[PDB]
RNA sequence: AGCGUAUAUUAAAGUUGCUGCAGUUAAAAAGCUCGUAGUUGGAUCUUGGGAGCGGCCGUCCCCUGCUCGGCGCCGGCCCGAAGCGUUUACUUUGAAAAAAUUAGAGUGUUCAAAGCAGGCCGCCUGGAUACCGCAGCUAGGAAUAAUGGAAUAGGACCGCGG
RNA sequence: UACCUGGUUGAUCCUGCCAGUAGCAUAUGCUUGUCUCAAAGAUUAAGCCAUGCAUGUCUAAGUACGCACGGCCGGUACAGUGAAACUGCGAAUGGCUCAUUAAAUCAGUUAUGGUUCCUUUGGUCGCUCGACUUGGAUAACUGUGGUAAUUCUAGAGCUAAUACAUGCCGACGGGCGCUGACCCCCUUCGCGGGGGGGAUGCGUGCAUUUAUCAGUGGUGACUCUAGAUAACCUCGGGCCGAUCGCACGCCCGGCGGCGACGACCCAUUCGAACGUCUGCCCUAUCAACUUUCGAUGGUAGUCGCCGUGCCUACCAUGGUGACCACGGGUGACGGGGAAUCAGGGUUCGAUUCCGGAGAGGGAGCCUGAGAAACGGCUACCACAUCCAAGGAAGGCAGCAGGCGC
């Protein structure tokens, strides 16, 4: 390496993307964005792959080029665009709005909205700053720096921005008991409730969530997003809302819809 | 007493020309519940490298050694013991690895035999990246 | 070139390092700016990144702080007298980083007058006679001259300073990286870093 | 629809031996003691108690203290939180761990090697899961094996001069 | 499937090796009907290469007076398509091979509170108190030429810009900080005292360099971030739009929305870079090694994107070693992995994924955000092509292919 790298091999590419073996060398590198590399869903994927709407890169191409995907409120016309967590999908001459949120599996659900829940977004903030007049400022999960916030919001809350206007309407404060999605390790896309959050100065803390049905497990607390007051998400859930039950319990609810289809 | 070598030794932070009409000292607790000593607030040694009165912030690792030599200027080597784990045979091997670490003129009495714990801190010298933090005096050692 | 690396030379145990790659550019090095006194010349050097950074080759002026009442004036730099590290960097009196120069101490005493209303250096018979300094040091209505009453106080200055003030001269520290910011910006010396300075330049003359 | 040959290499090889080899005579014990690293080192310090339930038997819980709220009760008792508590190996748990391969769940690529597809008269569905030594991180346990405390009392605690 | 059989004797029981036995993967011999997958100049020569290809690029939106094609009433510049050329970007990725390299590379784990960063996404961009559009060159084009020759190019005349330079007006009336004429007021009969207004002058914004003072938000911890005062400001020079396209509008010659492009700084994304802890094959016919020309430390500099003996100067006598240092060897790039397996293990891993190094051998650099780049340039060493003999041009371990081996 003499510079930045611009290819990615297809066996490189991030697993929850699902791409298949035999199709080709290379996967859709990422264009720079908000999101990861590693963490986003290029448009391309979401757009061919999952909805099924195009059937090659060409396709997409000549879709994103008449305007008419929206990503979060603007028209993006980059088919390897990194749209990632919490992200809100549009298109207009569909009629269909979906917001990317993890499936209860490592992935990224289609999630579809209503037209009225796709006007907002939860942003996790990253860091709070003084700009060069003692002007506060925010940072998020999705790189956006909001200036002149609410002067309560800290380093690990979440926000409900507009994604016309781009100000903070709510917030929900990071405290114990309250609803956190796991975006990140071995737990991605369990919702349940903060029981604890354990203090190690200079290593990562880990936070303890409790699930729905009795079932404790510990992330980083880097890899929390609260998503909710109390018990109430302050988004709509996909189906299964985030419990991730055994691969026995799967298996018996699988052949339970099968036997029954006969 | 201080100031042996050729430039003018100062905390260079502390400004000492205050017109009027005892010299001030800059000093810092370093985190992890570390007691910033005495010596540290009450001495007039001047030490870029100090983690108290000094510009080193420690951050990383925090290990543990026994004092080995003391024979090098503000510098000693310590001694950490491992066992490293064979596989075929079910059995380990006592292995060694010896760090020269930068010793502050805060901790005014350290013997050859003494515990230490050492802070990692930026590249100090060509081999030194550890600082002292605090010294665990060996075995007895009160006559 | 100029190679800045750790690979060429002798690992901890006195065991040679096989070098396992060729010289690469981000392990650079150029040569020393060597800062002389005279008529200000200054080159621009294209650094990692595309940002700049400004060789000063010579320089006169200087901007220096007398620390102890905040009184920082551009002066002229004259010549250096004693450096720290190597005493050949006085010979070819080269301009680095905290070296010992002397600086003019007329915008010093200008403002010192001009502030106190009060006259430094200036030796005993001293013919005032252009008087616009006496306008400086008189003449004023009844409120402004209490207030300069009240400030004459406490400008007690140090027999060291007043004596360089006195020869027209004073040592100043280099606080700025010359050969890299392209400014000689420094500090006057004062009590016992000028005391300490003070023996040495004598000690070393002889 | 393949089989023979030459060579490197694995099992056979308990003929390299940690599991697991031999040393009187088959190959093999320094001529003999001393001795620093290395390796290995005797016994000994918490036993014993409260109460639950099924048929004297079996398992379930109860064993160090010193500042901010309500289950509340009346400055108190309780429960909680931010701190504290000889070190170390050991053991169990959690986190963090690229895919591909390997193991492995689903699925009639006509079977199979593979592949990540597919299935039902627009709809319904997958793309799991385990494994990843050692070192580093985290929380329980305290048998085993190291290590520390008072012996010129410069001992712990409690109070009074300061 | 945790397996054994023949051979020393006249015969026997052993030790012990030899030979069988089944994989595996390079070559090879004989034979070879169908169908689905599929390795393939690695070992020896990182040997040498004829030839041809492998890196270019335009939207409504930087610059078109090429009739090279073209719509009509043209006389108010340019209708519209568009070669060439200037400008912008990319050429640092991808591909190839494994010669080097043994705490090096590399793997897990952490650090940047010790740095740089084109592009993207989001902030900023009347925060500064002092022109209804400026300037002189150049290309394509036209013409005149050179030597045998190449992607060589000299000379003349013409013309552009988001190329290259030069620069207002605005908002803009003040505000704040010093300076400070002068002024009036109340008290002491009176001086003195208490506070008020305030002419003139100088300074002002962010970034940049230095010095001092105070302690809005944050960290386990700042010499952090903001704030305050006194100056600076590189002439090889930080910013504070002399830019382009569609829609055309809203009242008395009035009067503004979508976009493209550009930019100092900030965060973000992509990284990169140098560090932390533990880990590698054989070797003692390698037991001591390193240092006054850096070996291990201290102080102050230099240089670099930054931390550091990285390198200067002056000091100190240190660093490593039987727990295998120092030296030597590898048919050694490392790892994920592969073959074989009862349980242990032994051997392989040039080879499609990640990381590294190299472009015949060394060395040096231009341009750029990123290169010590080789389908970039400049030398020397080895080889080697074309010569009108003066000179010109090289780089297959890219895809094919040729010789040699």
């Amino acid at each position: 390496a003499r510079g930045p790298k611009k290819h990615l091999k297809r066996v490189a590419a991030p697993k929850h993307w699902m791409l298949d073996k035999l199709t080709g060398v290379f996967a859709p590198r990422p264009s720079t964005g908000p999101h990861k590399l590693r963490e986003c869903l290029p448009l391309i994927i979401f757009l061919r792959n999952k909805l099924k709407y195009a059937l090659t890169g060409d396709e997409v191409k000549k879709i994103c080029m008449q305007r008419f995907i929206k990503i979060d409120g603007k028209v993006r016309a980059d088919i390897t665009y990194p749209a990632g967590f919490m992200d809100v999908i549009s298109i207009d001459k569909t009629g269909e709005n979906f917001r990317l949120i993890y499936d209860t599996k490592g992935r990224f659900a289609v999630h579809r909205i209503t037209p009225e829940e796709a006007k907002y977004k939860l942003c996790k903030v990253r860091k709070i700053f003084v700009g060069t007049k003692g002007i506060p400022h925010l940072v998020t999960h999705d790189a956006r720096t909001i200036r002149y916030p609410d002067p309560l919001i800290k380093v690990n809350d979440t926000i409900q921005i507009d994604l016309e206007t781009g100000k903070i309407t709510d917030f929900i404060k990071f405290d114990t008991g309250n609803l956190c999605m796991v975006t990140g390790g071995a737990n991605l896309g369990r919702i349940g409730v903060i029981t604890n959050r354990e203090r190690h100065p200079g290593s990562f803390d880990v936070v303890h969530v409790k699930d729905a049905n009795g079932n404790s497990f510990a992330t980083r607390l880097s890899n929390i997003f609260v998503i909710g007051k109390g018990n109430k998400p302050w988004i709509s859930l996909p189906r299964g809302k985030g419990i991730r039950l055994t691969i026995a319990e799967e298996r018996d609810k699988r052949l339970a819809a099968k036997q029954s289809s006969g | 007493d201080i100031q042996t070598e050729r430039a003018y030794q100062k905390q260079p932070t502390i400004f000492q020309n205050k017109k009027r009409v005892k010299l001030p000292r800059y000093y810092k607790n370093i985190g992890l519940g570390f007691k910033t000593p005495k010596e540290a607030i009450e001495g007039t040694y001047i030490d870029k490298k100090c983690p108290f009165t000094g510009n080193v912030s420690i951050r990383g690792r925090i290990l543990s050694g026994v004092v080995t030599k003391m024979k090098m200027q503000r510098t000693i080597v310590i001694r950490r013991d491992y066992l490293h784990y064979i596989r075929k045979y079910n059995r380990f091997e006592k292995r060694h690895k010896n760090m020269s670490v930068h010793l502050s003129p805060c901790f005014r009495d350290v013997q050859i035999g003494d515990i230490v714990t050492v802070g990692e801190c930026r590249p100090l010298s060509k081999t030194v990246r550890f600082n002292v933090l605090k010294v665990t005096k060996a075995a007895g050692t009160k006559k | 070139g100029i190679s800045r690396d750790n690979w060429h030379k002798r690992r901890k145990t006195g065991g040679k390092r096989k070098p396992y790659h060729k010289k690469r550019k981000y392990e650079l090095g150029r040569p020393a700016a060597n800062t002389k006194i005279g008529p200000r010349r200054i080159h621009t050097v294209r650094v990692r990144g595309g940002n700049k950074k400004y060789r000063a080759l010579r320089l006169d002026v200087g901007n220096f702080s007398w620390g102890s009442e905040c009184c920082t004036r551009k002066t002229r730099i004259i010549d250096v007298v004693y450096n720290a590290s190597n005493n050949e960097l006085v010979r070819t009196k080269t301009l680095v980083k905290n070296c010992i120069v002397l600086i003019d101490s007329t915008p010093y005493r200008q403002w010192y007058e001009s502030h106190y209303a009060l006259p430094l250096g200036r030796k005993k018979g001293a013919k005032l006679t252009p008087e616009e300094e006496e306008i400086l040091n008189k003449k004023r209505s009844k409120k402004i001259q209490k207030k300069y009453d009240e400030r004459k106080k406490n400008a007690k200055i140090s027999s060291l300073l007043e004596e360089q003030f006195q020869q027209g001269k004073l040592l100043a520290c280099i606080a700025s990286r010359p050969g890299q910011c392209g400014r000689a910006d420094g500090y006057v010396l004062e009590g016992k870093e000028l005391e300490f300075y003070l023996r040495k330049i004598k000690a070393r003359k002889g």
